[PDB]
RNA sequence: ACGUACGACCAUACCCAGUGGAAAGCACGGCAUCCCGUCCGCUCUGCCCUAGUUAAGCCACUGAGGGCCCGGUUAGUAGUUGGGUCGGUGACGACCAGCGAAUCCCGGGUGUUGUACGU
RNA sequence: GUCCUAAGGGGGGCUCAUGGAGAACAGAAAUCUCCAGUAGAACAAAAGGGUAAAAGUCCCCUUGAUUUUGAUUUUCAGUGU
């Protein structure tokens, strides 16, 4: 059926909430006696820290050299 | 894929999460760079499956905008 | 203080009404007559209550009227007093200073007869008003008109006599 | 000149209600001078306002947003009476008791929608309400009627009101059951 | 001290195509220049949020607008291999267009005002050629 | 029967005084001053815009328990100091008056010993906030092209945060939902009056002279109005508190007290009222 | 409630987990002095947003029959009441009535001193904005009695009167007016009500120096007759409901900083 | 003190009539191109502040009839609770206290006031 | 037995029942004009103080017929997104 709910955002998040989750992800520590019972549905690509600079350069070095010199 | 919203054939198929043609699914749109009018980040939207996954081996969907 | 120029009597509006009492083609023709007389679209009025004796029903259009202001109203009521031979009777003038009269044939008013529309009678009501009437009609700071500023039956009578050269019996 | 006062017994606070309680005695002079009386009262008021402002500016966290500078207040701790009783669950109706005993699960919001697909017309329509499927045919041009049922039909009534008759009967039964449940709950 | 901009002051329409460059006048923030893909540049009065001038004449997208350091000229470089100089307080073009680039002109740079010699200004244009 | 009797007069309940005077919409006032999304106990400001026959009144008002307080006020007759001597009620003068009130509010606040709790508890990550007000049009009709929105536009361009949309400005087209900013600029700089002057000068010279007799007498042409209003805006932004002296007679406050008390009629005392009552009784007896 | 607006009114009047701000009804008896009317006017000016005012004379004696007061609470959804009266025995009386479930929870009489009463208009200062709640300061040893008495009830009623609207945040610019109630344990003690406006000055430190200026009204009371609540009704009224946003703490179950549900194993 | 704009009490301010209004301000007013809206530019909206006029609004004073608001009186009275406290087997009759009216009558009055800008 | 782009929501303009005086048919009762009209009409409830530039009544816009999210409350879940 046609419905206006199909063309709306189902999940939204604010910049303050994203910054708080970034700080929490930075302050996360591992404890063997704590178990995960239910994951929280989060946009984890916006929360997790990015890849290392050497990896980011190395992963595009080959395509970069081919674009420079075919 | 975040969830399966509506399978057009059967609510049991929706509950089981069957991915068929015409299925409305919820997808994570963080990589698409979508913000709302209030500045909030939209990371969940609706897409419709436009192929046959059982015949194609992949799920192809179109965002409902 | 009656010599002040702001107490000069003048015509505020002239309302022309036709009460056919029946909806449909007769009311449409009456509205057409009102439109061709005035130059502006008329107004259809609905019945307030249901009367079985008069054959009318609630919320049914039974009448049509036009309100005309300016020199157009003056020329229309001049035509009407040409029809009535400039003779008015004392009960026609009201206690509030307004007056009116009804005629039986609009063809006598100066319009050519058409068999499509027919013959309609219709009534004129003229409202007389001194300058300063915005006080009781504006939205902000609306208030009452003073007692000395109100127009009386004698005042509208001799205004009619001196301005229109009519006879009041 | 100081911004901190000293009293034998410390102040207590309820920052949710912006309330400061001063348990120290207020040595009101036993004189007849209203000037020195309101001067002493103003001194006590100044002390209370000073300690309240100090407590609010030191032990409530400050957030500077576009509206302004806001202090996050704790929930109130001073006990105050309510105006109305705490909401309680309603007594179970006959259907609710029967469904609890028989294990009848409540219908989902997608299942109970007032929308359905009509195949023959190929359109989406409502089950009830204005132009609903429960009043199907009352505005169609041609309706076949069976001779036996029309012979059993009373004079004056037509087939165009049969579905409205059935709807009114069902509505009356539902209203009677609702009134019975309301009377039982009022008795309880 | 410059305080952080927090709200919309004005939203001014008028360009028919996407805006490609914008720059304030060096004299004050009251005058703004925007060059767009509708082959035009525009001077805006930002105090009242109104248009002030519309500079027409290019036949390609105006890829760059640039105020002179003294603020008396506005140079526009466009996709039609041309550069034009305009008078901002009258809206009229100064002399003619500048010809000599084979390809798309992408960027502009005025000579600094303390280096102007021979009683004239110098303008550098970088192109795709 | 008589409608106005003793029971009617006893049972009658009067309205509020300003409702009887037709000056205040209390239904709008309650929702303007006593209602809020946020309960952060902050003060609220309203921009009151009123129009007379010959003047425009703009005020910045807070509401207190014993009566409203006026934070700042600007008038269209103060615009003569900035050089506007004709058309003090038109839309351009409304814009200039709103701009003047905005600049006066900002200059009074200093955003152009006692110190506030905001300065006391300011965080290092804290920025200057704009001054906020809500529009109060009173009983005026809010149609597309009214001058209350001209005052609002002037104040917003002056720097006061007034929450608003743009569909009530001149030049807005409701079919395309788009605002014609050229028409808006024409109205801001008073070009509509200039087009009226040119149209009258071409068609009806008698009406032109009768309507714009003061413009011709003071040599104010139609083509000068744009730079005249622009210079007025620049002078308003430069010196928001310029002093203007009127042509009315000037006396001190106590001199005006004496002048008005000389014409005031005193209320009769009890002895005089009793004497008049006795005289009326004697006249009735005679 | 067939009408939608009437249904909205009924749902607003229905009991909730988080209650609405309390409403105060201001009314007077058959006889009422001008000082009592001015005192009621000052209290209404303090509480304009959440009050309703009657303007007729009511033949009500609250300590004899309060059925009419219960009817007024029913009709107006008013849980607080300020009721004025006058007599030869008590010339200036303000009766504070607090209601529960449209029934009289408790009542207290205040006897106003006519010679020391000053209205708000008699102080030439800047007044409090409409709808802005003040802070409260209660001073003296009369409010710390181990047994509940008239002074404890007066403290509770004045807190409920000046409570305003609950809010988790407040702007620092809304800390400008203070209401101070002073009362001492002991022949009858005098409860003094004053309102002040707060001015702040630099003191060379982070924390500002507070100075007060009198705003009005100036009120002196002697506490009189008192109707105490029933113990069961008081317990039911003093029950504190739990918000649905208040999590029920489960053993070895927690929510971490990322929102994940975490279990503990020993 | 007067006027204007927002107000606070919301008739001491209301209902009806008469007299006067310096200054400025309000107001009546003039004109329908543009913005805008009607059957009617009556209302609303725009343009003029020039010209006429205090005739009306508005303000002040006066006047009747009502109405309304204060203070005393009623009066600590009726009435209501209480063997309450004295007799009376008891019911009740006084008295004691606690609460506590109203009618009638008398006297006074017919608006005070905040902010801002002007005269 | 008929009729309805459903109710609802927001915004704006207006004031009602009735009485007096008037207007060809029109005459107690049709429609139009003015004045007076604390609501004496309408709409809800059962006021001992509901509502008048409105909670009444007409226009404009939505009508999407029961949205999404939730680690939270309560109940349930051999089909636990």
């Amino acid at each position: 059926e046609p419905n206006r709910k199909w063309f709306t955002n189902t999940r939204v998040i604010s910049q303050d909430t994203l910054q708080s989750f970034r700080e929490a992800m930075a302050e996360k520590q591992k404890d063997p006696y704590t178990v995960l019972l239910k994951s929280n549905k989060l946009p984890m690509s916006l929360i997790r820290d990015g890849p290392k600079l050497e990896d980011g350069l190395k992963k595009h070095q080959a395509k970069m050299t081919i674009e420079r010199e075919p | 894929i975040l969830s399966v919203k509506k399978n057009p054939s059967n609510p049991l198929y929706t509950q089981l999460g069957v991915l068929t043609k015409g299925t409305i699914i919820e997808v994570n749109v963080s990589d698409l760079g979508i913000v709302t009018a209030s500045g909030k980040i939209a990371w969940g939207r609706y897409a419709q499956i436009t192929n046959n996954p059982e015949n194609d081996g992949c799920v192809n969907a179109v965002l409902l905008v | 203080k009656a010599q002040n120029p702001m107490r000069e009597l003048r015509i505020q509006k002239l309302v022309l009404n036709i009460s056919v009492g029946e909806s449909g083609d007769r009311l449409t023709r009456a509205a057409k007559v009102l439109e061709q007389l005035s130059g502006q679209t008329p107004v259809y009025s609905k019945a307030r209550y249901t009367v079985r004796q008069f054959g009318i029903r609630r919320n049914e259009k039974i009448a049509v009227h036009v309100t005309v202001r300016g020199p157009k109203a003056e020329e229309i009521l001049e035509r009407g007093l040409k029809v009535k031979e400039y003779e008015l009777r004392r009960r026609n003038f009201s206690e509030t200073g307004n007056f009116g009269f009804g005629i039986s044939e609009h063809i006598d008013l100066g319009i050519k007869y058409d068999p499509s529309i027919g013959i309609y009678g219709m009534d004129f009501y003229c409202c007389m008003t001194r300058p300063g009437e915005r006080v009781a009609k504006r939205r902000r700071c609306k208030s009452r008109i003073g007692a000395s500023h109100r127009i009386t039956r004698e005042e509208t009578i001799r205004w009619f006599k001196q301005r229109f050269d009519g006879i009041v019996r | 000149l100081p911004v901190t006062v000293e009293k034998p017994t410390p102040y207590t606070f309820d920052l949710g209600l912006l309330l400061a309680n001063d348990p120290n005695p207020v040595n009101v002079p036993k004189t007849t001078d209203t000037q020195v009386l309101e001067q002493h009262l103003a001194s006590v008021a100044r002390d209370g306002a000073q300690v309240l402002i100090n407590q609010l500016l030191t032990t409530t966290t400050i957030t500077a947003t576009k509206d302004g500078v806001l202090l996050t207040l704790p929930p109130p701790t001073t006990p105050l009476p309510r105006e109305k009783p705490v909401p309680q669950p309603k007594p179970e109706t006959k259907w609710q008791a029967f469904a609890r005993r028989r294990g009848i699960k409540p219908k989902t919001r997608e299942q109970r929608r007032n929308l359905q697909y009509n195949p023959t017309t190929g359109q989406w329509e409502r089950k009830w309400g204005y132009k609903g499927a429960n009043k199907r045919g009352e505005t169609d041009p041609i309706i076949e009627v069976s001779a036996a049922k029309e012979a059993m039909r009373p004079e004056g009534t037509s087939v165009r009101g049969d579905k409205r008759r059935e709807i009114r009967a069902r509505v009356k039964k539902n209203q009677k059951q609702m009134l019975r449940n309301q009377r039982i709950a009022a008795e309880k | 001290k410059v305080h952080a901009v927090s709200r919309l002051a004005h939203r001014i329409p008028g360009h028919g195509q996407p805006i490609l460059s914008c720059q304030f006048s060096p004299v004050s923030s009251s005058r703004l220049a925007t060059g767009s893909g509708d082959n035009t540049a525009r001077i805006w009065d930002t105090d009242s949020g109104t248009p002030k001038f519309t500079l027409k004449g290019h036949t390609g997208w105006v890829l760059g607008v640039s105020w002179s350091p003294d603020g008396k000229y506005l140079a526009t470089c466009s996709m039609d291999t041309t550069v034009r100089v305009w008078d901002p307080e009258s809206g009229k073009q100064v002399n003619q267009e500048f010809r000599g680039h084979a390809k798309w002109v992408l960027a502009l740079a005025w000579q600094p005002y303390h280096l102007w010699r021979d009683g004239t200004a110098r303008l550098a244009s970088a192109s795709k050629d | 029967k008589l409608v106005k009797n003793s029971a009617y007069y006893s049972r009658f309940q009067t309205k509020f005084k300003r409702r009887r005077q037709g000056k205040t919409d209390y239904y709008a006032r309650k929702r303007l001053i006593t209602q809020a999304k946020n309960k952060y106990n902050a003060p609220k400001y309203r921009l009151v815009v009123r129009f007379t026959n010959r003047d425009i009144i703009t005020q910045m008002v807070t509401s207190e328990i014993n009566g409203d307080k006026i934070f700042a006020a600007a008038y269209s007759h103060e615009l003569r100091a900035y050089g506007i001597n004709h058309g003090l009620t038109n839309w351009a003068a409304a814009y200039a008056t709103g701009l003047l009130l905005a600049r006066r509010v900002l200059a009074k606040l200093g955003l152009d010993g006692e110190y506030t709790l905001t300065e006391a508890a300011e965080t290092e990550d804290g920025e200057r906030r704009p001054f906020k007000a809500i529009l109060d049009v009173g009983l005026a009709r809010t149609s597309t092209g009214a001058r209350v929105f001209g005052v609002m536009k002037g104040a917003s361009d002056g720097g006061i945060f007034i929450p608003h949309s743009e569909n009530r400005f001149p030049g807005y087209d409701i079919e395309t939902e788009e605002l014609d900013t050229e028409v808006l600029k024409k109205y801001i700089y008073g070009g509509h009056v200039a087009e009226y002057m040119e149209t009258l000068a071409d068609d009806d010279e008698e009406r032109y002279k009768s309507q714009f007799v003061k413009y011709i007498e003071d040599d104010v042409e139609a083509d000068s109005l744009e730079e005249l209003y622009a210079e007025a805006h620049k002078q308003i932004r430069a010196d928001p508190f310029r002093k203007y002296v009127s042509d009315a007679p000037k006396k001190s406050k106590e001199e005006w007290k004496a002048e008005s008390l000389k014409y005031k009629k005193a209320k009769l005392s009890r002895e005089e009222r009793k004497a008049r009552v006795e005289a009326k009784i004697k006249q009735l007896l005679a | 409630p067939r009408n939608a607006r009437s249904k909205r009114a009924l749902e607003k009047r229905a009991p909730k987990i988080v209650e609405n701000p309390k409403t105060c009804l201001f009314l007077r008896g058959t006889t009422c002095s001008q000082i009592t009317q001015d005192a009621m006017n000052d209290l209404y000016a303090m509480r304009q947003v959440h009050a309703k005012r009657f303007h007729k004379k009511n033949a009500i004696h609250p300590f004899e029959d309060a059925t009419s007061l219960c009817f007024f609470s029913e009709k107006n959804d008013c849980s607080l009441m300020v009721f004025g009266s006058s007599n030869k025995k008590r010339p200036h009386t303000l009766t504070f009535v607090r209601m529960f479930d449209y029934k009289v929870l408790d009542m207290l009489e205040f006897y106003l001193d006519p010679d020391t009463y000053r209205s708000i208009s008699q102080f030439k200062t800047s007044k409090i904005p409409i709808g802005m709640r003040p802070m409260m300061v209660f001073a003296g040893t009369a409010f710390e009695s181990p047994v509940p008495n008239a002074f404890t009830m007066a403290k509770s009623m004045l807190i409920d009167f000046f409570r305003g609207e609950p809010s988790d945040k407040i702007d620092v610019e809304g800390l400008r007016f203070v209401v101070v109630v002073t009362a001492d344990e002991p022949q009858k003690p005098i409860l003094r009500l004053r309102v002040y406006g707060i001015r702040t000055k630099r003191s060379g430190t982070r924390l500002p120096r507070v100075e007060v200026e009198e705003h009005g009204p100036r009120m002196d009371f002697r506490l009189g007759r008192m109707r105490e609540p029933d113990p069961a009704m008081l317990k039911e009224a003093m029950k504190k409901a739990k918000t649905p946003q208040e999590e029920r703490t489960k053993k070895n179950i927690s929510m971490d900083l990322l929102g994940d549900k975490i279990g503990r194993i020993h």
